[PDB]
């Protein structure tokens, strides 16, 4: 399936993932495609601050879903 | 903030729905924001409103949102946790009585987040029991948070308060045996912190220890695989050390619980471990034993820097059992390490054990061990603690057992050392004490043999001025093989130098020539034929034991006398930076700014760029000049500063505390063909004469008392490798395989030196290691040489990347560039050539993307390297020998394309004097591309798939002049038989001509009569064309000159020279030119011709099996161990003939090769997980998924092994050369 | 009208196809031939990937053609 | 036979059930006694949640069993 990620500055980065993937893998792909280290990255969705070590199947993410990425200082 | 104020007024309301909307909007606004966006938010007023709203329990749905809002306020900005942290009593009171699980869980998470910086408040609030009142029947994700907050509360506990943790101590003690990992780690950390903080109160340690904690920690430690990490392993062992040292009664109780068996299982079960773990274990072993008296001969300890004794005075059965259990293991650990602290701790433990034991136990335990040799070797050491330890050990041991230790010391060379020792204030005092003690020892005890005299008599006959025949050598062999000569008599009676001058001397004054001496040595040791009686057949002796025995004795002797120094901060280097002053050496501007920022790891190129941008480079910030040619140069003294050099190293070398403190100054300134006519060829070089020299090589500069043994071992290795060049006929075979020359202690020292981060930060590897690696490479195995080459051959970033990839360890973070190129799968050769020509010499890693693909990372680059390696072998180019085959399982267009394949190896085709210049230009260009590709692939730790041959590697290592007839077997097998038979015939020809009892006519008739398999040379009708290639002339006119008996040796020499050196010269010159444009060939001198294959390509193929698979494979996410699909896949994996193995490797990792070490060497372990499907489609008609970037395998659950087999093959075959998912 | 579907390595499968139809029907036929699920199969024609939800009429796909098969498995 | 149920606030409740009664029957009896909605309870015995479709004999529940009552709430 395809997912879109957008930041505060404004940019739509498209990724293609699978329900059995890992959130850490998605963060690593984002780091490779953009250069943002996977330590200041925060992924929020539907009000939760999604944690690491889980799978996208837990968070009932479906086709054509939008995620939010906010950095930290 | 405009919406924030409105949210505040909404929060300060009365309507329940209004409050719910307010808190929902509050959390929504908080989670999305960050420090920059949410600036100016009022907290001192909003936070009390949130606290008041949370201080109400008439609704169950808004409490969750209030706790969530507070948690997200904490998480959004780490600056409000000084005012936000005020409702701790409310949190604790809500924890006392539970009505909803979710609110308690969120409160636990918030409290755990708070405890990081404010634990004193919660400690005063008495929440240690409040948390874990109802620890059970919670979720899995909250138990770890509760244990973490408990540990953080116990991090800083005062001795005054104990009742806050006394109630919960048994609960945690029982919890210490849970099956999970993080819970056990947290409980262990809590107990470690408690024991560490309560160290000066014996009663508190006794209260904490109890009797279940010790046994639970024991079973936790013994049970394997390790559920506890290495750091917390060290922490637990240190907790044992503290309890044993600070409380003797606890130590006695721990000893009573047969801890000796546990320590034995930990140490050996020796299991390889980090030096810190061994140090902690040795400290524990030392602390279990009674303390040393401070009166008597132990008064030196005061200047160098009880209940166990009662138990020993009691029934000593336990102490005897402990000593007999662990003395051998302690000595084994001591004799297999290289480190300043571990050796000292082991020495102290052994000294205590020797002192406190009785005579019978010492006699029983010191039977299958060598102590005198170690004492003798450690008496003479610059580290002035080991000398004192050795002297004390000798005194005690020989005072307890005089009779047995009266001949061992005299034979092993201790009495002579003590005699030699006997013959700004602490150093003088300890020297005086050592002198006085040695004098007393010698005067008191040692005041007033057929092996040493026999060896002296034998070595007297080895002098060059006097002939000795061969009796001296057989006597020396008998002494070396069947005797018990120590390592002190070999040194005392000059034998190593006499043997060195016997083997490697050449002068007119010598009584016997060097050739006869070499023959005599090769006859006495090893069964080579005696000089003057060479058999007419072929030399192939069997016996080689004496040489192996002599080599082993020399290695032991070198290990005894070796004295090389090992040298094994981070925050200092990472924090403090350098300041330097620039002074003109005058067309450029004069410097007046003063201090200059100089990063310790910075290079001079950055300084040059800064100077150019600043405007000092002229003859405003401008980027055109920065955006090759060199205009400015930096100098220090009379030595030029290389660009690839760090300023710290420059200061250390050309210009310690002064390096980082004192200011440094750097100046700046603007910048007849005999072969073709006659038919003569160069003679075959013999490598042995380069090695046979008594003087040390120019590369050796270090001074050690163990250099003669090194020289003798070098000479012996040279003789063993190159011994068939001294005979007219022989077969190439090493007398002793080179794996048997490895020294067990030098390798350990090198490995220890290659693990310190700082010496790789600064690149300060000592001279001895590099010189030994470059001059005598046989002293280390392949892994050590590869590590040294990678560390010392390139920049520091690559070295630290290699260290991180081979040894997981003020945190280091390698910094590297990353430049990406895109190619297409239709013109791979041209695009690869363009990429290599553009970015070959760039010091940045090369990642390659694809046009119609989205995937990026290491996998595409590995696939590109594999594709280029395969493409370089097409039969259309015509570069190598071999046969033409069709590739198995080709692509859509790759089918039908012939490829060059050979069973033995690949060698370059020769050309003579009639080759078209365009063809030669094409060959040279292709060779340059291949050389540059290999050079770039070696740097970036990438792997290729090019099966090269041995003569190729010999050419690479500059060994083209020592290619004899035995090297044709690895190139062309059919012509080798003809060459060998013609050599056999020419030997007979020479033998016949060496007889003078004939006539000219008879000699001619005998020469003509000679036949080859019933046919004569005239009947053969050969010529001067290289066999197999009827287009190359060995010499001019080689079409009308038939071969005869009179011209046969010249013909054979011409054939060998043309087929190995002459016709393949320009090609390899082009290869060397292409390779040296990246990094010089001089860095490959570490390796050997038979070892470069492992460095370049992958490891040798081998069959896979589950026993070694149960060491790196780690399944999770629906595939816990002892499942069905995992075992089905594991069984089906080991059913391949390496073809499907390569297919699977390219499917998962992306390369058809594996790193050295097998499945363990792969940094990301093969992690297998389940795949989520729907409830309608059967989980049978689906294909397995792979993420090659991190090696994440997603394997569907099935029911039949046959289905697994039939679908995995399709998945591998029909999903190659594409990345359409990322 | 017997359009051919060729896999990557060497396999070729015949397929009788209606003139106007959706991609899902052809996918079902290919699954009956081989068994590829509706999550990893992609169709490439000429120089463009056949987008789902359309018909062969708008793709200028006529009788007796060849469609290459690619499996979306790796990452 | 009678069993004991302990909730998050104590309140030891003695409930009379039968070995053949399913967990659904026990839940119905608990609701009749108190009134907790079926979608909020997370009955866990001996650290393991009790499936509604099973019986007492499936979980080896015997006389004088000390059941534990755990509440639950929607996630998100």
């Amino acid at each position: 399936m395809q997912i879109f990620v957008k930041t505060l500055t404004g940019k739509t980065i498209t990724l293609e993932v699978e329900p059995s993937d890992t959130i850490e893998n998605v963060k690593a792909c984002i780091q490779d495609k953009e250069g943002i280290p996977p330590d200041q990255q925060r992924l929020i969705f539907a009000g939760k601050q999604l944690e690491d070590g889980r799978t996208l199947s837990d968070y009932n993410i479906q086709k054509e879903s939008t995620l939010h990425l906010v950095l930290r200082l | 903030s405009s919406k924030a104020q409105q949210l505040l007024q909404g929060l300060q309301a009365s309507d329940e729905s209004q409050q719910l909307q307010a808190v929902i909007e509050m959390c929504q606004l908080l989670v999305m924001g960050n420090e920059e966006t949410l600036g100016g938010f009022p907290v001192k007023s909003v936070v009390p409103a949130l606290i008041t709203l949370l201080q109400m329990e008439h609704n169950f749905d808004i409490m969750n949102h209030a706790c969530r809002a507070l948690t997200y306020m904490m998480e959004a900005l780490p600056r409000s946790s000084a005012v936000v942290v005020d409702a701790i009593p409310v949190f604790l009171e809500k924890l006392q009585v539970i009505q909803c699980i979710d609110v308690a869980e969120q409160a636990l998470t918030a409290l755990e987040m708070l405890s990081r910086r404010h634990s004193k408040a919660i400690l005063q609030a008495g929440g240690l029991a409040d948390c874990l009142l109802y620890l059970e029947f919670f979720s899995i994700n909250a138990q770890r948070n509760a244990l973490a907050i408990a540990a953080n509360c116990c991090q800083s506990i005062t001795p005054d308060e104990f009742h806050f943790v006394a109630d919960s101590l048994p609960l945690l003690t029982q919890r210490l045996t849970h099956q999970d990992k993080k819970s056990v780690e947290s409980t262990c950390l809590c107990f470690a912190r408690l024991v560490d903080n309560f160290q000066h109160e014996e009663n508190l340690l006794q209260q904490v220890a109890s009797k279940d904690l010790l046994t639970n920690v024991q079973q936790l430690l013994v049970v394997t695989p390790p559920i506890l990490s290495s750091g917390m392993f060290i922490m637990v062992v240190r907790m044992f050390s503290l309890m044993c040292s600070n409380c003797p009664t606890l130590a006695v109780q721990l000893m009573k619980q047969n801890i000796a068996e546990t320590l034995h299982f930990l140490l050996c079960g020796l299991v390889p471990r980090s030096p810190q773990e061994l140090y902690e274990l040795t400290s524990l072993i030392c602390e279990l034993m009674p303390c040393l008296p401070k009166e008597g001969i132990f008064a030196v300890d005061t200047m160098l820097k009880d209940a166990r004794a009662q138990l020993m005075k009691e029934d000593p059965e336990l102490a005897k059992s402990f000593i007999k259990t662990l003395f051998g293991v302690l000595y084994e650990v001591y004799s297999s390490s290289a480190g300043p602290a571990v050796r000292h701790k082991c020495l102290r433990a052994i000294l205590r054990i020797i002192y406190f034991a009785d005579a019978e136990l010492l006699k029983d335990v010191l039977k299958n061990h060598a102590v005198s040799s170690h004492i003798a070797s450690m008496l003479s050491s610059q580290d002035l603690k080991i000398v004192v330890g050795a002297l004390q050990m000798a005194e005690i041991l020989m005072q307890k057992l005089p009779d047995i230790f009266s001949v061992y010391f005299r034979r092993e060379g201790v009495m002579h050392q003590v005699k030699h020792l006997a013959e700004s204030n602490n150093r003088e005092k300890i020297k005086g004490w050592i002198k006085e003690q040695a004098h007393k020892f010698v005067e008191r005890y040692f005041s007033s043999l057929n092996v040493l005299q026999r060896l002296c008599a034998a070595t007297e006959q080895l002098n060059l001025q006097v002939d000795g025949g061969a009796e001296c050598l057989v006597e020396i062999r008998s002494i070396v093989s069947e005797s018990d000569v120590s390592s002190f008599e070999i040194q005392h009676s000059g034998f190593v130098k006499q043997l060195l001058l016997y083997l490697t001397s050449k002068s007119e004054k010598d009584a016997v020539s060097r050739e006869i001496r070499l023959k005599r040595f090769l006859h006495v040791f090893f069964s080579s034929p005696l000089p003057g009686e060479e058999p007419i057949g072929r030399v192939e002796p069997v016996g080689n034991a004496p040489l192996l025995a002599l080599v082993h004795k020399m290695n032991n002797c070198l290990s005894q006398m070796e004295q090389f120094p090992v040298k094994v901060a981070l925050k200092f280097f990472n924090t403090h930076q350098l300041k330097c002053q620039l002074q003109r050496h005058a067309n450029v501007k004069q410097w007046k700014g003063g201090p200059v920022k100089i990063d310790p790891l910075a290079l001079v190129q950055a300084i040059e760029r800064y100077l150019v941008v600043r405007g000092y480079g002229r003859v405003e910030i401008d980027e055109s000049l920065a955006a090759v040619r060199h205009r400015l140069q930096f100098y220090i003294g009379e030595h030029l500063l290389p660009y690839n050099m760090t300023v710290y190293q420059a200061v250390r070398q050309f210009s310690r505390a002064g390096i980082w403190t004192k200011t440094h100054t750097i100046w700046y300134k603007p910048v007849h063909d005999e072969l073709w006519h006659d038919g003569v060829c160069p003679s075959v070089s013999n490598p042995l004469e380069v090695y046979l020299i008594p003087t040390p090589p120019e590369n050796i500069t270090f001074e050690d008392p163990s250099l003669d043994v090194i020289l003798l071992l070098r000479v012996l290795h040279a003789i063993s490798r190159y011994w068939y060049y001294l005979y007219d006929n022989a077969m190439c075979k090493e007398i002793i395989p080179t794996s048997e020359f490895i020294n067990s202690k030098l390798t350990a020292k090198a490995n220890r030196q290659l693990q310190d981060p700082l010496v790789i930060m600064t690149g300060n590897i000592p001279t001895w290691l590099t010189e030994l690696g470059k001059t005598c490479p046989f002293f280390f195995p392949f892994d050590t040489r590869q590590m040294l080459f990678y560390v010392t051959a390139f920049d520091r970033d690559r070295a630290m990347q290699r260290l991180l990839d081979t040894n997981p360890e003020s945190r280091v973070a390698p910094r590297l560039d990353r430049k990406k190129r895109t190619v297409n799968r239709e013109e791979l050769l041209k695009q690869a050539e363009s990429v290599m020509q553009d970015l070959g010499s760039s010091r940045a890693m090369l990642e390659i993307q694809y046009e119609n693909e989205v995937g990026t990372g290491l996998g595409p680059t590995l696939e590109f390297y594999a594709l280029v390696s395969q493409e370089l072998q097409r039969a259309d180019l015509g570069l190598w020998r071999g046969e033409e085959v069709t590739l198995s399982n080709p692509k859509g267009s790759q089918e039908g394309t012939k490829y060059i394949q050979n069973l033995q190896g690949l060698f370059a085709l020769p050309f003579g004097r009639t080759a078209k210049p365009a063809h030669i230009a094409k060959v040279k260009m292709k060779f340059r591309f291949l050389g540059k590709l290999m050079a770039k692939a070696i740097m970036d730790f990438r792997l290729v798939d090019l099966p090269l041959g041995l003569p190729f590697y010999k050419w690479m290592l500059r060994q083209e002049t020592s290619l004899t007839s035995h090297d044709l077997f690895d190139i062309d097998p059919v012509v080798a038989r003809s060459v060998y038979h013609l050599e056999d015939i020419v030997r007979q020809k020479k033998r016949l001509e060496q007889d003078k009892s004939q006539t000219k006519e008879s000699l001619q008739y005998a020469l003509e009569t000679l036949t080859m398999n019933g046919c004569s040379v005239e009947d053969l009708g050969l010529d001067f064309t290289l066999p197999g290639f009827p287009n190359i002339e060995l010499k001019k006119g080689g079409k009308d000159i038939p071969v005869t008996i009179h011209n046969l040796e010249e013909y054979l020499r011409l054939v060998i020279f043309w087929a190995l050196n002459e016709g393949v010269s320009r090609q390899f010159d082009s290869f060397r030119d292409g390779f040296e444009s990246v990094f010089p060939l001089s860095h490959l001198q570490y390796f050997y011709p038979e070892e470069l294959d492992q460095l370049l390509c992958g490891s040798k193929a081998d069959t896979w099996d589950a026993k070694t698979l149960m060491e790196c494979c780690r399944p999770d996410h629906g595939y816990t161990h002892d499942s069905r699909a995992v075992k089905f896949l594991f069984e089906i994996l080991s059913s391949f003939d390496n073809e499907q193995q390569r297919l699977f490797l390219q499917f998962v990792t992306g390369s058809p090769r594996l790193p050295v070490g097998g499945f363990r060497s792969l940094n990301p372990p093969l992690t297998i997980v389940r795949k989520t499907f729907e409830s309608t489609e059967n989980p049978d008609d689906f294909l397995p998924s792979v993420m090659t970037c991190v090696n994440y395998l997603k394997l569907p659950d099935y029911s039949s092994i046959e289905i697994m087999r039939e679908k995995l093959l399709i998945a591998a075959r029909e999903g190659q050369q594409s990345f359409h998912l990322s």
